[PDB]
């Protein structure tokens, strides 16, 4: 290469830099933390601030250095008598329009306008006249704002074109009278919309359900993760005693980037309500309070009383590994099979963990020139990971679809919407498969609405030989991918979480179980849960689930709790507790392990440690935390060993490819129990 | 023992040209040529005595602290008689993580200095009692809010705790509010040792700015 | 009281020593400086002193040591009395028991001081 | 290609819809989400007043709706709480433009209203 | 009150002219009422209708503090 | 021959020789004896038998050093004694072998959400 790291030199010392950086990121790789407003690094660049203002050799004005490129043997100067006045003049215009509002602003305490005033500015001001005063806008449930407090920094403008796709806010006016906002009364229909609250440096853009509740400094924070789907973003919770205050996202290059949903934000609330605390066993009289020891006896006495293969244990969406290992195994020692998944697919056969992980990666997928997307839409399924797909769009990644034609913020081509488009692209039909063919990089993500249907085994076969014909997975990439759309699915899949053949076969003749355990779930089917039939809930909150329960067990939810999950790209991570357990409740792992003391057949483990150990014993990937293995490919072999799930079942080419998500504020007892949840819904159906 | 009322009139001034000067300006070079294997780091900073000037700063190791403060008391130059306190700093981060810091004070030539030696928990520190006499309180109250073994002290106990107290409170590990609490029991009849319950909890309130740049 | 002179009584430093209230009502900067010096409070820079003042009871000082932060890395508080009541076995030998409280009286001594 | 989608047959919980906090007329338009916290939720409190004032007590909000807006003229008014500016709020710069009686514009710090009949109109 | 005489019963008008904080008096100052000033009265410390927090046994309806609601099947 | 100069059971040796004059002076004649007071003190040093630096060993005699004048000058009365060192040792050798058949997690369980802190 012709030298692509130039050498600069900032206050005299010499650094090193790859082209075509700007002086701000020369002055960051110097150890120099330059003052900003308008800069973002996700964002496109603007210069409108002018606080980043340094001193450059041979040049008689001050540079604005997020936006001039550094050049060849370049001499910065960063503390000269010119670059602290141009500090504290800029300083200065930015502080006579400014309201006196620090007393009920509630960015005061983690204010980027405060701290750099006390730090570049002065500490007094010469300006006695009158200020600017502007009206306040409506931009929907989750954005309140005080327009005051506008710095005209357009981060907001900027972030709304460039990652969330809407473009909807605009600058209007002229000079001082420029305004920030819609010029006509809308609402912010983004689902990653609270994201800008958290872009906005002033107090100017605010959390609508957070306002006035809490100051920055009394915050317990946590780095925790995101359940509320199956990306797993990386969050901190904060926390005021045994009360969780709000949620926001932390940076992770290779899951999330910065960014965080709106259901995984402001669900939090929903953790104030209908939530269980106490042991309830069901009498003459209905559930009433119990101990512990008598409501252990009663689901120990259910437990045994019954057959072993009128037993069924399903597991829900938020439970974490070390509860599932526990549930399952103590299933297993009273002689059941009989497990199911509230997320579906439940016999879906788990051999090799590429076939339902995506082998290519989050951050590894922006190396794909071409995507072609099947029967999944990624805008409700993982708003965080269709904003990285769009900023993929931005910088040249075509992309294609079979399925269901939906809004996806950027340009696709709708190849077809059924399992027959997907035979004829296979074939050559479509033209679409030139351009995979002539692709450096193919890569092709399958949804978990195709993995629920029926015939999902046909339809991969199918995946399969286009992947195969188009040079999807080759020697130095792999490009086949499957995502999912819940936390807890894929550690199910990695451990083994799956039916027994003759739990199958009874299913198919139709038997029907006594006893159901239910781990965490709410949302299950009535095949599954029968009428009359022994039903015994763990879980967090009073839902569906509990009301027709005759013993329930309460546990915890995942900000009280340390469990496993594994996203869809299957990097195995952990959430932490921020709050400690409410009332009487109990860890989920450890209800299971005093439960089968009490049956008569221990678990062979007593702690955390130990059956965290024993997770890594079933499959060692999982003692990993924070990475990703590659997994192995075993090319056509594994399609070939399950060629009498394609003969049986056959495929139906006239079914679209659909996502099964219809409801997407409200997907499982967590959201569904969220106030600003439904606020949200109510907003979307009184605009018509 | 000096500084005797001498005159009998008015002054107003304070020390002499010349010993002014050298205490203000040479007496860390002085004393690391003099003695350089008791000196092993100097830092000249700013002024124990006045906001106006410049004052020194010995580290020594804990094998010649004895002889460097019995030279710092009896040279004819450096005449630091008062020996004002004995304390401890603890740095959690460093291999030896406690500074043993001594300020001494010279009546003759109104001047000031400090000693410092760096220490871990379990290597002794010699006593300086027979030196100077005030040595021995500071000792045991450093003894007993760090746990820096003294050794050669005639009697090393604690002086500042509760009777049955183990633990050293000054320690950036131990707990602001402790381990235990103390109520009186009507059953015992006696003054009881519980361990800890708080009906508020004590709010940390973390109000550090992302911006700041002093912090080290 | 016959050369007190008319003037500031305030350091006008206003990243250390907070502004009047009405001045704090009327600018954005003074508010600003209000709000922090308030909660965060001015951060010391790193470094380390002992400053002495010729207490009643003797000389008083505080060793402070700064890490840089806005809380005190190290406060020692060096009290005479603390000095004083250690002597108290070398003057009282030879004297009788009516003479020990004439001892402790002329020393000087108040606990709160004595006992950090 | 790209149907729309009806989000009124999206289901919503009946014990969670009839439980949004929302807003009267006041600083917001009324019916938009009011921020609240966990006290109270224990004793079975909705109300931000009920939640420190016990009684029949006439309550700090119904003090203050029973002052008239005040008509300024001007496009701007600066509201400090007081005579005295020593005595009350820090000065809060208040937009008058687009307010009447009916719907005028309400100071932050003080609850005091405002309107201007200045805006050509 | 010649048999319980309290200095609780003084007004605040009279307060800090009796204790020379100020030299105004209602007979030299007219003093601007606020329309919510209750009025002096003795205390009531060692009865029964004392001031008790809220989560007292001598309030009307003693609250428990929880910061999240129960689920009531 | 004995790690470290011998100087645990020197100490050992010391505090039983101070023993007899504890039980007098804080009234515990029919409380404890000599011998189950020596097996406890002696059960006090095993705790630290694998200390392998002798400055550890001589700071740990220093302070049962302190703690045993602290209860020689009487500023430990005989509640200090029951609160502090013969009860643990009942509660660590009379829970053993228990009457029943529970394991120590699931008393754990029954108790409370979280452990025990301290005593
Ligand atoms: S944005 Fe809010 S907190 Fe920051 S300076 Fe302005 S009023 Fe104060
Ligand atoms: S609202 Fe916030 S992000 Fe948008 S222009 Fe104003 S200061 Fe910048
Ligand atoms: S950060 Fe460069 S001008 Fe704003």
């Amino acid at each position: 290469p012709p030298s692509d790291h130039l050498e600069v030199f900032v206050n005299e010392q010499p650094v090193k830099i790859p082209k075509g950086s700007s002086v701000l990121q020369a002055c960051d790789a110097a150890g120099i933390d330059i003052p900003r407003f308008c800069y973002h690094q996700r964002l496109s660049i603007a210069g409108n601030c002018r606080m980043c203002l340094v001193e450059v050799e041979k040049v008689p004005k001050p540079v604005a250095s997020c936006a001039m490129p550094a050049g060849p043997g370049m001499k910065i100067k960063t503390e000269t008598p010119m670059v602290k006045k141009a500090r504290e003049g800029v300083m200065e215009f930015l502080l006579i329009n400014h309201p006196l509002d620090c007393p009920i602003c509630d960015q005061g305490g983690e204010c980027d306008l405060q701290d750099q005033a006390m730090i570049f500015g002065s500490d007094r001001s010469r300006f006695v006249e009158a200020k600017r005063a502007v009206e306040d806008k409506n931009l929907g449930p989750l954005v309140k704002t005080v327009m005051t407090r506008c710095i005209q920094c357009t981060r907001c403008v900027r972030f709304a074109s460039e990652v969330a796709g809407t473009a909807e806010l605009g600058v209007t006016g002229r000079g001082r009278d420029s305004e920030i906002g819609t010029y006509v009364e809308k609402l912010m229909g983004s689902e990653l919309s609270g994201n800008v609250v958290d872009l906005c440096p002033v107090g100017a853009l605010t959390s609508k359900p957070y306002a006035f509740t809490a100051r920055s400094w009394e915050l317990k924070g946590t780095e925790s993760i995101d359940v509320s789907d199956g990306l797993g973003a990386n969050i901190r919770v904060d926390a005021r005693g045994t009360e969780v205050m709000r949620i926001l996202p932390r940076l992770n290059e290779a899951v999330n980037e910065e960014w965080l949903s709106d259901k995984g934000r402001y669900q939090y609330d929903g953790l104030k309500h209908q939530r269980l605390d106490k042991p309830m066993v069901k009498g003459p009289k209905g559930l009433q309070v119990a101990t512990w020891q008598d409501a252990l006896g009663a689901a120990a006495a259910a437990l045994t009383s019954a057959a072993p293969g009128e037993v069924r244990g399903i597991a829900g969406k938020l439970a974490d590994a070390e509860s599932m290992v526990a549930l399952m195994d103590l299933l297993r020692g009273l002689g059941a099979g009989d497990l199911a998944h509230e997320g579906g697919f439940s016999d879906m056969p788990a051999d090799v963990r590429s076939t339902y992980t995506a082998n290519t990666t989050v951050q590894g997928l922006e190396q794909s020139d071409l995507v072609l997307l099947v029967g999944t839409n990624p805008r409700w399924e993982s708003p965080v990971f269709n904003a990285r797909l769009r900023k993929m769009f931005l910088d040249g990644t075509q992309v294609g679809l079979v399925g269901a034609p939906v809004d996806l913020t950027y340009k696709y081509e709708h190849v077809g919407s059924d399992p027959a488009a997907l035979a004829a692209l296979a074939a050559g039909q479509h033209p679409f498969l030139e351009r995979l063919k002539k692709a450096a990089r193919p890569a092709v993500v399958v949804g978990p609405g195709v993995l629920r249907r029926a015939d999902r085994e046909a339809v991969m076969k199918a995946v399969h030989e286009l992947c195969g014909k188009a040079g999807v997975v080759k020697e130095g990439w792999n490009g086949f991918n499957v995502i999912h759309d819940t936390a807890s699915r894929v550690a199910a899949l990695d451990m083994g979480f799956g039916p027994s053949a003759a739990a199958r076969a009874r299913r198919a003749q139709g038997a029907q179980p006594k006893v159901v355990y239910l781990l965490g779930s709410d949302d299950y089917s009535e095949e599954d849960v029968p009428e009359g039939a022994f039903v015994i809930y763990q879980g967090h909150h009073g839902d569906r689930g509990a009301s027709r329960a005759n013993v329930v067990l309460p546990g915890a939810a995942y900000t009280e709790k340390s469990g496993l999950y594994v996203n869809f790209e299957g990097r195995v991570q952990q959430t932490r507790a921020a709050v400690p357990l409410v009332g009487d409740a109990r860890e989920d792992w450890a209800i299971l392990r005093a439960l089968s003391e009490v049956v008569g057949k221990r678990l062979p483990y007593d702690s955390h440690a130990a059956v965290r150990a024993r997770l890594a014993g079933i499959a060692p990937h999982f003692a990993n935390i924070d990475a990703v293995q590659t997994p192995v490919w075993l090319n056509g072999e594994y399609v070939k060993g399950v060629e009498a799930l394609a003969k049986a079942a056959p495929l139906q080419p006239s079914a679209p490819l659909t996502s099964t998500i219809s409801n997407f504020y409200m997907t499982d007892a967590i959201s569904r129990a969220s106030r600003t949840m439904a606020k949200c819904i109510q907003a979307r159906q009184q605009t018509k | 023992g000096y500084a005797y009322a001498r005159k009998t009139t008015d002054k107003d001034y304070i020390a002499s040209e010349h010993m002014q000067a050298f205490g203000n300006t040479q007496l860390t070079d002085y004393i690391i040529k003099t003695v350089p294997k008791f000196v092993k780091m100097a830092v000249t900073g700013p002024a124990q005595s006045s906001v106006l000037y410049q004052e020194p700063t010995i580290y020594t190791t804990p094998e010649s602290l004895v002889p460097l403060m019995v030279f710092l008391r009896d040279h004819t130059n450096t005449q630091f008689k008062c020996l004002l306190d004995v304390t401890a700093v603890d740095f959690p981060e460093r291999a030896a993580r406690f500074e043993v810091v001594y300020h001494l004070l010279s009546p003759r030539w109104n001047n000031r200095i400090r000693v410092k030696v760096c220490v871990d928990e379990v290597t002794a520190v010699p006593t300086l009692c027979k030196v100077f006499n005030t040595a021995n309180w500071f000792e045991r109250e450093t003894w007993d809010m760090f746990g820096v073994f003294f050794s050669g002290h005639p009697d090393l106990r604690r002086i500042l705790t509760d009777y049955g107290f183990t633990g050293h409170p000054l320690r950036k590990d131990f707990p602001m509010t402790g381990y235990q609490e103390v109520r009186y029991d009507y059953g015992k009849k006696r003054v009881v040792s519980e361990p800890l319950e708080l009906t508020q909890e004590f709010r940390y309130f973390d109000f550090n700015s992302p911006w700041e740049t002093l912090n080290r | 009281l016959n050369e007190m002179p008319d003037g500031l009584y305030k350091s006008p430093d206003g990243k250390v020593c907070p502004p009047s209230r009405s001045t704090m009502k009327q600018s954005m900067e003074a508010l600003i400086h209000h709000f922090k010096l308030y909660t965060e409070g001015f951060h010391v820079p790193a470094g380390e002193t002992y400053r002495a003042v010729e207490a009643p009871k003797g000389e008083f000082g505080v060793y402070l040591v700064s890490r840089g932060g806005n809380r005190p890395y190290r406060c020692k508080i060096r009290s005479p009395g603390y000095a004083h009541l250690q002597m108290t076995d070398v003057i009282s030998r030879g004297a009788m028991l009516a003479d020990v409280v004439t001892i402790i009286g002329t020393l000087d001594v108040v606990f709160g001081e004595i006992d950090r | 290609v790209v149907p729309t989608f009806d989000w009124k047959k999206v289901p919503v919980p009946s014990t969670t819809a009839k439980d949004i906090p929302v807003t009267v007329k006041g600083a917001t338009p009324a019916g938009d989400l009011r921020a609240t916290s966990g006290l109270g939720l224990g004793d079975g409190i909705k109300n931000h007043t009920d939640k420190w004032l016990d009684g029949d007590k006439k309550s700090p909000m119904e003090y203050i709706n029973e002052v008239a807006p005040i008509k300024v003229k001007g496009l701007v008014v600066a509201s400090y709480g007081s005579d005295d500016p020593a005595l009350g709020c820090p000065v809060e710069y208040i937009n008058l433009k687009g307010t009447s009686l009916e719907n005028p514009a309400v100071c932050k710090y003080t609850g005091n209203r405002y309107y201007s009949d200045d805006w050509k109109g | 009150d010649k048999f319980d005489y309290n200095p609780t019963t003084i007004p605040p008008e009279w307060h800090g002219w009796l204790n020379y904080i100020n030299d105004y008096n209602p007979t030299n100052t007219q003093f601007k009422q606020p329309t919510y000033q209750i009025e002096a009265s003795m205390t009531k410390t060692g009865t029964q209708t004392c001031y008790n927090p809220k989560g007292s046994w001598f309030s009307a309806k003693p609250r428990n503090w929880r910061k999240y609601e129960s689920w009531t099947p | 021959k004995r790690l470290f100069g011998g100087a645990a059971r020197h100490f050992y040796f010391e505090i039983c020789r101070c023993l007899p004059f504890i039980q007098r002076l804080h009234k515990m004649e029919e409380m404890v004896s000599l011998k189950e007071l020596r097996a406890i003190v002696k059960e006090k040093f095993k705790e630290y038998k694998d200390v392998k630096d002798g400055r550890v060993v001589d700071l740990l005699i220093f302070k049962g050093r302190e703690e045993i004048e602290t209860y020689l000058l009487m500023h430990k009365q005989r509640h200090h004694v029951v609160t502090e060192v013969v009860e643990p040792y009942y509660a660590k050798q009379r829970a053993v072998k228990k009457v029943t058949t529970n394991s120590p997690f699931l008393d754990s369980f029954l108790s409370s959400g979280y452990a025990a802190i301290g005593v």
